[PDB]
RNA sequence: UCAGGGUUCGAUUCCGGAGAGGGAGCCUGAGAAACGGCUACCACAUCCAAGGAAGGCAGCAGGCGCGCAAAUUACCCACUCCCGACCCGGGGAGGUAGUGACGAAAAAUAACAAUACAGGACUCUUUCGAGGCCCUGUAAUUGGAAUGAGUCCACUUUAAAUCCUUUAACGAGGAUCCAUUGGAGGGCAAGUCUGGUCGCAGCAGCCGCGGUAAUUCCAGCUCCAAUAGCGUAUAUUAAAGUU
């Protein structure tokens, strides 16, 4: 209420209504693309990139552990993402100077969990899944 | 087994001499037939003889019990000799394919195209 | 105590004991499975007074 | 080419009231799974729009009739409604289970030869059955009204006249080859 | 996708348009500013006896490169149509097969008796107890019965063949002719079980678990959900009367 209900008021009403959907935060990102311009990503859902080196990297309080990340330079822009490596154990299974294939932990921009300035996870080394490399029903090809 | 042959929409087709019905076709225990043996049968039917008979389709239903096909009947030979498509008449041979497979065709053609006057070399010769 | 880093991997998992009791039992699938879940459940006919019990209890 | 859906998933996920309900009704007619289940249910709430609409429309209006006249004739002619009804009102005093008692494997345990349900659907997918003339393999017939008379065992088969199985026969050779020459 | 009103997408099988490495010019013809025609410049790239000459896969296959990311240098004019001087010739148009868990439809992975315990209506008996019916799983072995999964002669299919359907002959005793993918603290269907670790290692969309008694970690057993499918990442709609 408290807004006009001509009948001759269409533009009125069409004019206001794509002014003020530019407040909301989720369309400004969509429409202007500045989103695609400051990511790593080009919008694709994974992407490959070369081992950098190793890290460790504190969490947040009140949790205490030191949760062995990796950082990686990428193939098609050669900036620089910093990725989680999964399960105990999966650190050993990735060797510096190699390729990986990284991919966004599911919230989609927003880091995630007790540890901070991580956006990006690890899925596969060299075309052999982090599962089956744990598990033990493939072996390193090497 | 004995077998059944029955009729399906007739049709005395003047134009290209030829008479040409469905092949319905009971089977009890057993199902699909030799084309063959069924001819036999349309021949001691309408007394044309099996040699101016052709047939085919015949695909068997689930169970056997009934196949269905698809006959003609022509009133003498030079007639299907002249109008039938030509692995229908070799489908029983009186006629082959030769001609020679795929390709050996076009390779030649080109050939024959960077030639002028005399093309009888590579029309045999390479 | 810890003994040999605390940043060490592989801590947890290769410190600890591997055992199995593989299957030699074959189980169903399909629709026999789904047979078993109505049965089991609701055609025994067991229930009895106001309880808590669920269909697991290795307590 | 042409292709669509013919189910539903439910919007819960889960739903202790919901699972009982799904579960129970699939051990008594013997289905495999619940995608045999949200089958059924997709028709009949398709069913159930269709008829919410012709409601609203005027009484006789010429589209209100052809439709009504020849739809509720489909659903008197599998069974699952009866012409001492005959109007758009009692389609929606219709629901889930009337179908089922329609399927093949039902009609087989219900007005026919075999022990629980689930021997049911073993033999008609073991060839042991046929409709009027016809075999089928398919415990989803759905079968028209006039086709419950002629629900009978195939001629060919152990069940009834024709050849019998390999169990007996082998048996037979046991006789001759596993005692009499073995 | 959706109650109503909408929102989002449309390179892509039909119709219209534009373009054949980038620009420009032009010949022929009824029709072209044509690229399976031509000429020149510019960017490329090939052969050469160095005098010269020849080229444009956003056609079908195929290769390199690029990337998260995508098939056979297969068979054939029989169908469907087109082109010609033509009933006869030609067509990578088009049809056929191969690869194919994009996706959709169909629905196997054990059914039935014997014994064995087990439950309750029912019957007898004061009750105990016994009989007995309806069924249930569950042990023990089995028994009888059935079938395609596969293997496979024949027929059929078709341009020739494959597949499918049809039919010989072999083909089920559960140990194998083997169902997996996730989860069990709450949201949310299912363990305050056992061993190991001790704020370490790890789990955790979110809230939170781990500091020696961990229902959440690493394993075992059991249980739950969906099922020939299930999980994960990302775009997007509904949920959002939070446009």
């Amino acid at each position: 209420m408290g807004k006009c209900r001509g009948l001759r008021t269409a533009r009125k009403l069409r004019s206001h209504r794509r002014d003020q959907k530019w407040h909301d935060k989720q369309y400004k990102k969509a429409h202007l693309g500045t989103a695609l311009k400051a990511n790593p990503f080009g919008g694709a859902s994974h992407a490959k990139g070369i081992v950098l080196e190793k890290v460790g990297v504190e969490a947040k309080q009140p949790n205490s552990a030191i949760r062995k990340c990796v950082r990686v330079q990428l193939i098609k822009n050669g900036k620089k993402i910093t990725a989680f490596v999964p399960n105990d154990g999966c650190l050993n299974f990735i060797e510096e100077n190699d390729e990986v294939l990284v991919a966004g932990f599911g919230r989609k921009g927003h880091a995630v969990g007790d540890i901070p300035g991580v956006r990006f996870k690890v899925v596969k080394v060299a075309n052999v899944s982090l599962l089956a490399l744990y598990k033990g029903k493939k072996e390193r090809p090497r | 087994d004995t077998v059944t042959i029955r009729t399906r929409k007739f049709m005395t087709n003047r134009l290209l001499q030829r008479k040409q019905m469905v092949i319905d076709v009971l089977h009890p225990g057993k199902a699909t037939v030799p084309k063959t043996e069924i001819q036999e049968k349309l021949a001691k039917m309408y007394k044309t003889t099996p040699d101016v008979i052709f047939v085919f389709g015949f695909r068997t239903h689930f169970g056997g019990g009934k196949t269905t096909g698809f006959g003609m009947i022509y009133d003498s030979l030079d007639y299907a000799k002249k109008n039938e498509p030509k692995h229908r008449l070799a489908r029983h041979g009186l006629y082959e394919k030769k001609k020679t497979s795929r390709k050996q065709r076009k390779e030649r053609k080109n050939r024959m195209k960077k030639v002028r006057g005399t093309a009888k070399a590579n029309v045999g010769a390479g | 105590k810890v003994h040999g880093s605390l940043a060490r991997v592989g801590k947890v998992r290769g410190q600890t004991l591997k055992v199995a009791k593989q299957e030699k039992k074959k189980k169903r699938t399909g629709r026999a499975k789904r047979r078993m879940q109505y049965n089991r459940r609701f055609v025994n006919v067991v229930p009895t007074f106001g309880k808590k019990k669920g269909p697991n209890a290795n307590s | 080419w042409v292709c669509r859906k013919t189910y539903v998933t439910p919007r819960r996920p889960f739903e202790k009231s919901r699972l009982d309900q799904e579960l129970k009704l699939i051990g008594e007619y013997g289905l495999r799974n619940k995608r045999e289940v949200w089958r059924v249910k997709f028709t009949l709430a398709k069913i159930r729009k269709a008829a919410r609409e012709l409601l609203t429309l005027d009484e006789k209006d010429p589209r209100r009739l052809f439709e009504g006249n020849a739809l509720l004739r489909r659903l008197v002619r599998i069974g699952v409604l009866d012409e001492g009804k005959m109007k758009l009102d009692y389609i929606l005093g219709l629901k889930i289970e009337d179908f089922l008692e329609r399927r093949l494997q039902t009609q087989v345990f219900k007005l026919g030869l075999a022990k629980s349900i689930h021997h049911a659907r073993v033999l008609i997918r073991q060839r042991h059955i046929r409709v009027r003339k016809q075999v089928v393999n398919i415990p989803s017939f759905i079968v028209r009204l006039d086709s419950q008379k002629h629900i009978d065992f195939s001629l060919r088969s152990p069940y009834g006249g024709g050849r019998p199985g390999r169990v007996k026969r082998k048996n037979a050779k046991k006789g001759q080859g596993g005692a009499g020459a073995g």
